[PDB]
RNA sequence: UAUGAAGAAGGCCUUCGGGUUGUAAAGUACUUUCAGCGGGGAGGAAGGGAGUAAAGUUAAUACCUUUGCUCAUUGACGUUACCCGCAGAAGAAGCACCGGCUAACUCCGUGCCAGCAGCCGCGGUAAUACGGAGGGUGCAAGCGUUAAUCGGAAUUACUGGGC
């Protein structure tokens, strides 16, 4: 239910580096950029038609480490709720409890912060959740739970969380250890470089 | 064509006919071999392909293939056959399932392990 | 202990005294910064476009701190030194991506200085 | 989980220079979900019973029955939902595929042999198709095969076909 492997690898292919590993040592030293893992992976792959869906598909999961039968139920759902599909389903992919408290800045990587989620450390409207997939409500208030505080991983995380540009819909505070998501987010906000309506084709084939 | 045609002789339904008859729409039958023999290939190949003659529970008498490397099968072998014909060998609709009741893993299987019925190698 | 970033800017003072180059993050913290008048050049020296350059050497440093390699560039101010030193960025093994001019330029703001008369 | 690059060794390839595995590891900080253990702890529970006092109910308001109350109540699940402490990464990743369709490749072995095969078809001595190795792709506590239904199939066409 987890990817367990190395992630580097996994980086370089797909392609564009999309938010994985701590995030402070530059990502190029750790590996080689600008070439797919592989003894053959030096080559020019002329990718084909499904190709190209298939790696816009991958790259999404990987972001927000979401299994296919688990992704699958987000577009059933994201076709049946009114509006746009692919922004409603990055909607939810953003909404995850996991995701949100990556951006609120209590975890170093989306992983840790979902480890962070999963060991009982998140206490939401006073109620504990330790469930990643757990989808955030708008107004609602995440505050870090007193034990979990002593964790000065968490703390490291949120000196960290101040090089990514704070994402406006959620509220976070520093030393009261708190979040507010605000409201849903929307696609401006999201990497530009998300073709949903690539992903809507893809699953409604 | 005509409305009126067609209303008098309404569109008829085509059943579609399987391609493994003697399985009665069940995934896997279980049968006694009446015969170990060989058999070759049809046109644009060449070979010696293992086949074995197969009594069923159901009386159908049908012929399946055998697609592991080596096996210790002969008279009165009770294994289990699935679907899945034989493009090379006319007549050949049924393939023997490695690793259940009297047929043996087939050996030194390492990929497709599941598709063979043979355990894990131990690391 | 330090932590390493890439994908910076540099900004240049272009000053007619002297020539102030800042290496620095997207988000204006500074990484390091390097001085003609701290480059041994006093007097005109600290304003010949050479000196400009040399400064720029110095400001080579922080490769392992932060692997800026990409770097913007930023260029404000009208004295000597805006072309000697983006040469000595690119012989020092970065990528300039942009290169825009951000000297403030007022519409008739404050009052000038009045003329030397000399 | 993060750090972690003589890109460790080892593996394989090799244009013998290298690359590849792979920051993967090791190591170094960090955390302990659940599973380990311990200690608490809802909810499902409404009930009737015993009493009381009043009211309706009477010849007698005895009989009741209606209120209110008072005491004591009941949980199969159940070592419950949940909460709290304990310890230490410790106890938890396979499966299929990589010739085209169709994402993902070489080396070795084999030599129309053995074999694979949903379709196209491979193999006859330099096999990206078989077998093994490395590597890679998909899915995941499941992955594959098989059977079955519809779709694609405008291929019984009323929508929606032809002679
Ligand atoms: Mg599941
Ligand atoms: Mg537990
Ligand atoms: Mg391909
Ligand atoms: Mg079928
Ligand atoms: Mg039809
Ligand atoms: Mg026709």
């Amino acid at each position: 239910a987890r990817y367990l492997g190395p992630k580097l690898k996994l980086s370089r292919r797909e392609g564009t580096d999309l938010f994985l590993k701590s995030g402070v040592r530059a990502i190029d030293t750790k590996c080689k950029i600008e070439q797919a893992p592989g003894q053959h992976g030096a080559r020019k792959p002329r990718l084909s038609d499904y190709g190209v869906q298939l790696r816009e598909k991958q790259k999404v999961r990987r972001i927000y480490g979401v299994l296919e039968r688990q992704f699958r139920n987000y577009y059933k759902e994201a076709a049946r709720l009114k509006g746009n599909t692919g922004e409603n389903l990055l909607a939810l992919l953003e909404g995850r409890l996991d995701n949100v408290v990556y951006r609120m800045g209590f975890g170093a990587t989306r992983a840790e912060a979902r480890q962070l989620v999963s060991h009982k450390a998140i206490m939401v409207n006073g109620r504990v959740v330790n469930i990643a997939s757990y989808q955030v409500s708008p107004n609602d208030v995440v505050s870090i739970r007193e034990k979990a505080k002593k964790q000065s991983r968490v703390k490291a995380a949120l000196e960290l969380a101040e090089q990514r540009e704070k994402p406006t819909w959620l509220e976070v505070d520093a030393g009261k250890m708190e979040g507010t998501f605000k409201r849903k987010p929307e696609r401006s906000d999201l990497s530009a470089d998300i073709n949903e309506h690539l992903i809507v084709e893809l699953y409604s084939k | 064509a005509t409305v009126n045609q067609l209303v008098r002789k309404p569109r008829a339904r085509k059943v579609a006919k399987s391609n493994v008859p003697a399985l009665e729409a069940c995934p896997q039958k279980r049968g006694v071999c009446t015969r170990v023999y060989t058999t070759t290939p049809k046109k644009p190949n060449s070979a010696l392909r293992k086949v074995c003659r197969v009594r069923l529970t159901n009386g159908f008498e049908v012929t399946s293939y055998i697609g592991g490397e080596g096996h210790n099968l002969q008279e009165h072998s009770v294994i289990l056959i699935r679907g899945g014909r034989v493009k090379d060998l006319p007549g050949v609709r049924y393939h023997t399932v490695r690793g259940a009741l009297d047929c043996s893993g087939v050996k030194d299987r390492k990929q497709a392990r599941s598709k063979y019925g043979v355990k894990r190698p131990k690391a | 202990v330090r932590k390493q970033v890439s994908d910076g800017v540099a900004h240049i003072h272009a000053s007619f005294n002297n020539t102030i180059v800042t290496i620095t993050d997207r988000q204006g913290n500074a990484l390091g910064w390097a001085t003609a008048g701290g480059s041994g050049f006093r007097g005109s020296r600290k304003s010949t476009p050479f000196a400009a350059q040399v400064a720029a050497e110095r400001c080579a440093d922080a490769v392992k701190e932060y692997g800026i390699k990409n770097l913007e560039v930023m260029v404000k101010g009208p004295g000597p030194g805006r072309e000697s030193t983006i040469r000595a960025l690119n012989a020092a093994g970065f990528r300039i991506t942009n290169i825009t001019d951000v000297t403030p330029i007022p519409h008739n703001g404050c009052r000038p200085p009045k003329k030397r008369r000399v």
